[PDB]
């Protein structure tokens, strides 16, 4: 998700409706990727509590 | 941006059209390798980020 | 396309029948070719 946004300012920056740069959709198999988040805790258990 | 506010290089796209220098065969169904490689190319984008 | 006995004239037929035209008249080879003005080069 946050590469999209990453795009989206991006296309803004340049005045221009799709930007030549992007940060999402590349040739790269980048699936094993991992971004901060609200899920895990400092124990490594889940926050659904 | 910044980059490009302190650099005395510009680029201009006409100089490769003046090189070509090929008038429009548009009338011909085939294109000729010369026009073939301006199209992929299309100097009239203004955009270098 | 158009062989069997029941032949009925229509206006898909006639469109048709000019694009046919107008390639055939386009693919020639001296039409490729051709202007009625002259550019800067070869007036020069």
């Amino acid at each position: 998700d946050e590469a999209d946004e990453a795009t989206k300012k991006q296309a803004k920056d340049t005045d221009k409706s799709k930007a030549q740069v992007t940060y999402s959709d590349t040739g790269i198999n980048n699936a094993n990727e991992l971004s901060r988040s609200g899920n895990v805790d400092n124990e490594g258990g889940s926050n659904q509590k | 941006v910044l980059l490009q506010r302190i650099s005395p290089l510009q680029i201009d796209p006409t100089i490769i059209s003046n090189t070509m220098s090929t008038v429009s065969e548009s009338t011909t169904q085939t294109l000729s390798p010369a026009s073939s490689i301006l199209g992929k190319l299309r100097p009239s984008n203004s955009d270098f980020s | 396309h158009g062989l069997h006995g029941n032949m009925t004239l229509t206006s898909s037929d006639i469109q048709r029948h000019i694009t046919e035209f107008i390639s055939s008249w386009q693919n020639h080879p001296i039409v490729q070719v051709s202007a009625d003005v002259e550019n800067k080069k070869t007036a020069q």
